């Protein structure tokens, strides 16, 4: 009875403080800066997937006694959280870049709809990502396992196909954004002897930055190992290496251990806020 | 912090300790060297004076000729310098110097 505690230890703990992170940020409303509300929403992503961990809790010990609706939104939750991650670091990473090379701002002196609007584009985008999971993932019962795990239904050429969507897009579109504009701003930033036009303004927009790419790095090193293992799985199945179930039973254990990793980031993240973050402290308590 | 040792007619300023980058240097009582190289002088000096810049060194010189008794003063080098590429721009002094004739 290890996991059902371990899940929830992890679910008090992501749950106090994302809860804090969300409160503090909401107290302050109508004054909140394109990257707050950016990490706003990652919070509100991460505390919905936590959200999710009783659910598991008690799949751990007793079965899947919930039905087919509950299923379909813890699947559709999961994939949700690192879709909505990925493109809200990249949409991040972008305004950063134009901050920092071109000194132009977007989210600055155009109005607050211009952010709020292309946070609800980018959460129909990861819905638009996560209906198939909607049309599939019902509650089973095998025989040889008197029990009723989630689990798909549509048939294995559909699988292969799904799987190099989600990795494609969801993980090679993001990385090369990312290393695009990281470069340029690193390239841009380590020779400028004085960055905007005043020496206030460019120690803030340093520490802004500073802050973004410790974000970005610890998602991506919480979420890369599991997309290498759907990358795995994608090529073993096309032909590329074998199926042998000496490199099944290895690969099931893997999605296991990165799927808890996932897990793990949504209560990870506000307490590396929080650390790295000192003045948010100073402004929460 | 970091240091700036000065020199005793040749004026030789250098610095040491942990820095990232140095953008400018210069003396002062007159003369500045940024560092991709151009040189600022005041605008009653004409061409009385010379100051040559060595990064690879983190060193600045200045070359003065026919020198005149309205000179006899104490003369600082001034250095800009981030300690990181995260942190701020700041500026540091040195002891001084002093011109005896
Ligand atoms: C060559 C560029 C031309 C255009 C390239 C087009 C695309 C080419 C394909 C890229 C593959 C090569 C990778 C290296 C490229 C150089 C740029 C770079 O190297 O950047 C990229 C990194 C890594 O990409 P990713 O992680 O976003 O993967 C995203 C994955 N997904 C979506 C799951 C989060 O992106 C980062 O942010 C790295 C930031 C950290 C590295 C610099 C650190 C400088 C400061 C040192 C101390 C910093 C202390 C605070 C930081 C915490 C400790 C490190
Ligand atoms: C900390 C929470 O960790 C979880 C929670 C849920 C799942 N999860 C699971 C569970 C049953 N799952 C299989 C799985 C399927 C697809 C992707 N990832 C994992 C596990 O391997 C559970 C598990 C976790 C950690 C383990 O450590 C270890 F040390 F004991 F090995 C062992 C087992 N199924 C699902 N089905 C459909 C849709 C979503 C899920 C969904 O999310 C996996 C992790
Ligand atoms: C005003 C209308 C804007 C609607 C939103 C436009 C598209 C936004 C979503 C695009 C997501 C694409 C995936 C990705 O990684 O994007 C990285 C960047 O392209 C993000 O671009 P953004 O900064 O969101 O684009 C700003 C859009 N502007 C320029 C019209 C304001
Ligand atoms: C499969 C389902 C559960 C996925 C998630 C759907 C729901 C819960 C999502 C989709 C759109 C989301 C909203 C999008 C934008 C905002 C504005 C922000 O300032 C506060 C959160 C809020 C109000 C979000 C709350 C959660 C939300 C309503």
């Amino acid at each position: 009875a290890f996991l059902p505690a371990l899940y929830s230890l992890l679910f008090l703990l992501g749950l106090l403080g994302n809860g804090a992170v969300a409160a503090v940020l909401l107290s302050r409303r109508t004054a909140l800066s394109s990257t707050d509300t950016f990490l706003l929403h990652l919070a509100v992503a991460d505390t919905l997937l936590v959200l999710t961990l009783p659910l598991w809790a008690v799949d751990a010990a007793v079965q899947w006694v919930f039905g087919s609706g509950l299923c379909k939104v813890a699947g559709a939750l999961f994939n949700i959280n690192f879709y909505a991650g990925a493109l809200l670091l990249a949409c991040i990473s972008f305004d950063r870049y134009l901050n920092i090379v071109h000194a132009t701002q977007l989210y600055r002196r155009g109005p607050p709809a211009r952010v709020t609007l292309t946070c609800l584009a980018v959460w129909g985008l990861c819905l638009l990502f996560a209906l198939p999971d909607f049309i599939f993932l019902s509650a089973h019962h095998d025989e040889r396992l008197n029990a009723t795990h989630c689990q798909y239904n549509f048939p294995q050429v559909g699988r292969t196909a799904l799987r190099v969507l989600q990795l494609v897009a969801g993980f090679l579109l993001p990385l090369l954004v990312m290393a695009y504009c990281y470069a340029h701003i690193l390239a841009r930033l380590k020779s400028v002897r004085l960055l905007s036009g005043s020496r206030e303004k460019d120690r803030n927009l340093r520490r802004i930055t500073r802050l973004v790419v410790v974000v970005v790095v610890a998602f991506a090193l919480c979420w890369t190992p599991y997309h290498l293992v759907v990358l795995v799985d994608i090529l073993m199945d096309l032909g590329a290496l074998a199926r042998n179930c000496g490199r099944e039973s290895r690969v099931d254990v893997a999605k296991s251990v990165t799927s808890g990793l996932g897990y793990m980031h949504c209560c990870l993240n506000p307490l590396l806020y929080a650390f790295v973050g000192v003045k948010f402290r100073e402004r929460m308590w | 912090q970091v240091q700036l040792q000065e020199s005793g007619l040749r004026l030789s300023c250098a610095a040491s300790g942990t820095i990232f980058r140095l953008y400018d240097m210069g003396w002062y009582r007159v003369a500045s060297i940024t560092s991709g190289g151009s040189t600022k002088y005041g605008d009653s000096v004409k061409g009385r004076f010379t100051i040559s810049r060595d990064n690879a060194k983190n060193t600045v010189y200045l070359q003065m000729s026919s020198l005149k008794p309205e000179d006899t003063a104490v003369y600082y080098c001034n250095a800009e310098y981030r300690t990181g590429i995260w942190e701020e721009l700041l500026d540091g002094w040195g002891q001084g110097t002093q011109v005896t004739v």
